[PDB]
């Protein structure tokens, strides 16, 4: 709650903070912001936000409906034999193609961070990122 | 047999096959077959493949063509409900189709006239009120996936539609899902569109499943809620839903379970329910000890995971009340249960070693047991300890030894329980049956399917006899129906004939020349053993190939050649297991009870003066029950629900190819496809055939100068198909399976010009369909990416 | 200038279930989806284990940028209309992967009305707008 006002000042400029910096702060606090949450606030207050708006943005960044069952949906979609396991190559192609696409490096990094093996238990991979 | 090569003799690039040869198969008991691609250069006499599914090494290997099966490549299993509609119906194909549907949570799949239902071992929420309503009120039922409600709808539709009685038959292995299906179908029948005035009679029928499961079900190794008996119901449902009348029949209750249980196996639920569930006042009233403190109850097995006996017990008390039992009636039921449990805890010792008697420590226990069971304790003590032999001419008052008196005590516990259970049913029937009986009813049989074990006894024999009667029902209704169809269109019913199990029925039932006829005669014999019974059977049943003796223990074991294969039975204790019925004088002591319910337990039970009569034995009595039950079912129109247990682990999304295939064989799911293919299988109306096979010959099709019955005969003669593959019919063009498959190949040959265009069209539409599904999961993906980035900041 | 790489790459992973190798049958679905057609010899000449980089190269070499879907209708020929239920007749006759739903979707997207005939010059036209 106080970290919100601590992190704000560090990246703030004349009382207002950029969305890119406001989003970074949300991650530091432990929130998961998508291009939707950013396009949501951009649609309401522009690119630079006051302290009043900053909180209102971190309010949207609160994703409670987030759980393994909700996240696995896409990975589960390509697990045609229903094993609960996907290759690193499979998962890299998903993360780097659709949605708020990650760099072919960002994807490799995060999958290599979770496991050494090519076959990744995406239920566990998702449980881990959520923590 | 795998059309892998072109005319040139070169393999089709990418040609996929099914195969029984792989290291995956060797290393995994779950997998029976793998997907392969036929490698370029493969020979006609021996193929070279590479595994593609499940993923492999990439290593090419050789297989003899007799280990290659056709693949149903490019086919959506969720696109249609019947296995028969598949281009290839070989074992690996049928199995895969069933697998894909299972993992997508579609368990029900037909194999006309059968409905296969794979146990999901997970709540799918497909039998909710929302699902009953959908299945009940839908315009065109066919535009809905297969379901047990499909069968319930159809059955109630024919009953009311043509005023013919119907019988739904649910069968399969222990834990395959018979009882659950039975409970769903009933739940559907109880859902009325606008209401039910006969709600009291319906409420009582629905209150009967918890009651029947409490007293008749048990936790076996194979099922935590195993039906230890055969259930038959007659229902009277209103055309708009709602049960009005009913009749329940239990049969072949597992007597042995009341006395002793194997380990990791419990007794009947009610014992556990009642002891953990009875309140402080109830416990003192009967003098109840803990579940562990009872002899008749395995003290280790006592708890079952996911089963809350205290909560289940509350539900039984309410169910008994809803069956129109008074508080007194209920109190009498539980006094008899406390009696059965207490009597078991009485100890007996040898009184030298000559005769036997009650342990003095246990005299109060014995007396309480009789009081609770509303029986005379002195007269009960007398029957358990006084032997009245008839040596020479006269009666000789003697005494029973420890082992014999232990057996007579156990006989009482068993008989009292079984009879209480049957009385509960008899009482329910008194409040739910129609006064003049049933005109047109809806039959429902929940019977244990064909049984094969490491050792088979009299228990499995009676089950396999019942299952032979039902298979006869299947094959007869398969014939009857397909035969009436041909006849209606004026076609030769000659090339229509298939196998009858009449040969194995005679060897098992027929009076004078059957295993059951010689089992009865040996029990009635003044000196007959299990050896004498097998020896007499192996001598008098040489006329039919269905009776065969055994290699190891030739006089102790015998093997019958059932429809589903050879099943070997062990004749040890067969004579003992048939004679297990209460002994005449003890029955009089019970019938002389002051209490009206205890008197009612053995109503009109004739006295056993001499040695056991014909109709006293289990085998004899059961054949009478079965014949009566059968004739009643043969009178109705049947419906078959086949249940498949997919794994021995009671786990969801766990497919086991081998187990599943034994089941496809035992339930005749495979033979149901075989029968549907035989003869003139393709049958479609003159208008239909012409929409379908239009392009075989577009000239004869696109013509006003000829009628529809004549447009078809023109196309067919011009086509190439021998008159040996097609018959014209009255309303329908009757084409043999082979003929109808050739005819399609001719049509495609004509539209050779359209091939590249339709390829591109279809392919582009799929690419689109594909991206659309990916869009659905894009908001969820946005989440995995938001968090991957959140996690990256924290470093 | 028109770089289809992003569209080709995505399509391969739609058919290949996000893996980096497609099986032959699925590669044939894939190439067809871009209007590519191969002769039985051209096909027999393909590598048995097709991968992403192979496809991307092939796609550039065979995709008709000037006119994709030339196989539905050629602008260089001339004779392009046929009845609606006739088209479906041929579709069903050639054992399509498509269901009664997919077929009807294609129909109201292309044919605006219920106009007696379906024009192929429009089938190709609408599919190219959906590339
Ligand atoms: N349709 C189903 N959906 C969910 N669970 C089921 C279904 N059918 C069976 N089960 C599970 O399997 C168990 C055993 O099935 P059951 O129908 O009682 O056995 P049986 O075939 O011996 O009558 C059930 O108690 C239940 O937990
Ligand atoms: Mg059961």
């Amino acid at each position: 709650e106080s970290d919100v006002r601590i992190y704000f000042n560090e990246k703030s400029s004349g009382g207002k903070i950029s969305i890119d910096n406001a989003s970074y702060n949300a991650r530091k606090l432990g929130l998961a912001p998508s291009s939707i949450d950013e396009k949501k606030i951009k649609e309401l207050y522009g690119d630079n936000l006051t302290y009043e708006q900053y909180l209102e943005y971190l309010s949207i960044c609160v994703h409670d409906k987030d759980n393994v069952e909700e996240l696995i949906k896409m990975f589960a979609h390509f697990d045609n034999n229903c094993t609960g396991y996907l290759t690193k190559s499979q998962m890299k192609n998903i993360l780097t193609t659709w949605g708020d696409a990650l760099t072919d490096q960002e994807a490799i990094d995060a999958l290599n961070a979770f496991s050494s093996e090519d076959n990744i238990d995406y239920k566990l991979f998702c449980e881990d990122i959520l923590q | 047999n795998v059309e892998a090569f072109d005319k040139s003799g070169s393999v089709f690039k990418g040609y996929q096959i099914w195969t029984d040869i792989s290291p995956t198969i060797e290393n995994d008991p779950n997998i029976m077959f793998v997907k392969c691609v036929v490698q370029q250069g493969s020979k006609k006499e021996k193929l070279t493949v590479v595994q593609i599914d499940p993923p492999g090494t990439g290593t090419p290997y050789d297989i003899d063509p007799t280990h290659a099966w056709n693949c149903n490549s490019q086919v959506d299993p969720m696109s249609f409900g019947d296995i028969g509609l598949l281009n290839h119906t070989n074992i690996p194909c049928v199995l895969d189709f069933l697998k894909h549907r299972y993992l997508k949570n579609q368990i029900y799949t037909t194999a006309v006239p059968l409905i296969v239902a794979i146990n999901p071992y997970k709540d799918l929420g497909n039998t909710t009120n929302e699902w009953i309503r959908r299945y009940r009120d839908t315009a065109d039922h066919t535009k809905l996936p297969p379901h047990v409600f499909t069968c319930a709808r159809e059955a109630l539709s024919n009953l009311h539609g043509v005023n013919k009685s119907q019988t739904i038959i649910v069968s399969g292995e222990s834990g395959a899902g018979k009882t659950e299906a039975t409970k769903q179908i009933m739940r559907y029948f109880a859902s009325s569109k606008s209401g039910n005035m006969d709600l009291r009679i319906q409420t009582a029928i629905m209150a009967a499943n918890p009651v029947l499961e409490a007293f008749g079900n048990a936790k076996t190794i194979r099922n935590n809620n195993s039906s230890r008996f055969g259930r038959f119901m007659q229902l009277v449902i209103s055309h708009e839903g709602g049960i009005r009348y009913g009749s329940v029949v239990a049969f072949l209750l597992e007597k042995s379970r009341i006395i002793t249980q194997d380990d990791n196996e419990r007794s009947y639920h009610i014992f556990y329910q009642f002891l953990k569930g009875a309140n402080s006042t109830m416990k003192s009233k009967f003098g109840l000890k803990g579940v562990t403190e009872y002899k008749l109850l395995n003290p280790n097995s006592t708890e079952v995971s996911g089963v809350d006996d205290v909560k289940d017990f509350e539900e039984v008390i309410e169910s008994l009340k809803n069956m129109e039992l008074s508080e007194s009636d209920i109190e009498v039921i539980f006094s008899i249960v406390a009696g059965i449990l207490t009597l078991g805890n009485v100890r007996l010792i040898e009184k030298q070693s000559d005769a036997a008697a009650i342990m003095d420590e246990d005299m109060g226990v014995f007396n309480k047991a009789c009081e609770l069971m509303y029986l005379d304790p002195e007269l009960i003590k007398r029957e358990i300890l006084i032997k009245v032999t008839v040596a020479g001419g006269t009666k000789i008052e003697g005494r029973w030894n420890k082992n014999d008196a232990e057996v007579l005590k156990s006989s009482l516990c068993k008989a009292m329980y079984e009879k209480l259970f049957l009385w509960i049913i008899r009482h329910l029937n008194s409040r739910i049956e129609p006064e003049g009986g049933f005109k047109t009813f809806m039959g429902m049989l929940d019977i244990f399917g064909f049984e094969v074990f490491k050792n088979n006894s009299l228990e499995q024999l009676f089950i396999n006899i019942t299952n032979e009667m039902l298979q006869k029902n299947f094959v007869d209704i398969v014939f009857e129906r397909e035969s009436k169809l041909y006849k209606d269109e004026g076609i030769s019913t000659a090339e229509l004939k298939y196998t009858s199990n009449k040969e194995v029925i005679n060897v098992l039932c027929e009076k004078g020349k059957s295993v059951l006829s010689y089992l009865e005669d040996q029990c009635l014999a003044p000196g007959g053993t299990d050896e004498k019974f097998v020896s007499s059977c192996a001598t008098n049943l040489k006329e039919n190939n269905k009776f065969t003796p055994a290699k190891v223990a030739s006089n102790k074991n015998f093997i019958i050649q059932h429809t589903i294969g050879p099943i070997q039975y062990c004749a040890e204790s067969f004579l003992l297991k048939n004679k297990d019925v209460l002994r005449g004088d003890l029955v009089e002591v019970i019938k002389d009870s002051p209490n009206p319910i205890v008197q009612q337990l053995f109503e009109g039970q004739v006295i056993e003066k001499g040695k056991i009569a014909k109709g006293s034995l289990i085998g004899s009595q059961f054949l009478n029950q079965l014949t009566s039950l059968m004739n009643l079912i043969n009178s109705t129109e049947p419906h078959f629900i086949r249940c498949i247990k997919p794994n021995e682990n009671k786990k969801p999304l766990e497919w086991c190819e081998p187990k599943i295939l034994i089941q496809l064989h035992a339930l005749s799911i495979l033979e149901a496809l075989v029968l549907r293919q035989l003869g003139y299988s393709y049958r479609r109306t003159f208008e239909e055939f012409l929409y379908q096979y239009k392009f075989v010959d577009i000239a004869a099709a696109e013509d006003s100068s000829v009628e529809n019955q004549n447009k078809c005969v023109n196309i067919l003669k011009l086509s190439g198909l021998s008159e040996s593959m097609y018959k014209i019919g009255k309303s329908m063009v009757f084409l043999k399976q082979e003929g109808a498959k050739i005819l399609t190949k001719i049509q495609r040959e004509k539209l050779v010009e359209w091939e590249n265009c339709v390829s591109v069209i279809e392919a582009a539409i799929l690419k689109h369909k594909y991206k659309q599904k990916v869009n659905k999961n894009i908001p969820s993906l946005l989440r995995v990416q938001a968090h991957i980035r959140k996690k990256m900041v924290a470093q | 200038a028109s770089d289809m790489e992003e569209k080709f790459r995505e399509a391969f992973i739609l058919f290949s279930s996000c893996s980096d190798h497609i099986e032959m049958y699925k590669f044939f679905e894939l190439m067809n989806s871009f209007g590519i057609i191969l002769t039985n010899d051209e096909k027999a000449a393909l590598p048995n284990d097709i991968n992403m980089d192979y496809w991307l190269n092939f796609a550039k070499k065979h995709y008709n940028y000037e006119q994709p879907f030339k196989h539905i209708n050629n602008v260089n020929e001339q004779n392009v209309q046929i009845k609606i239920d006739n088209f479906l007749g041929i579709m069903k006759a050639l054992d399509t992967r498509l269901t009664e739903s997919d077929l009807n979707i294609l129909l109201q997207i292309t044919n605006p009305e219920n106009k007696s005939t379906l024009n192929l010059k429009t089938v190709s036209q609408k599919l190219t707008e959906s590339i």
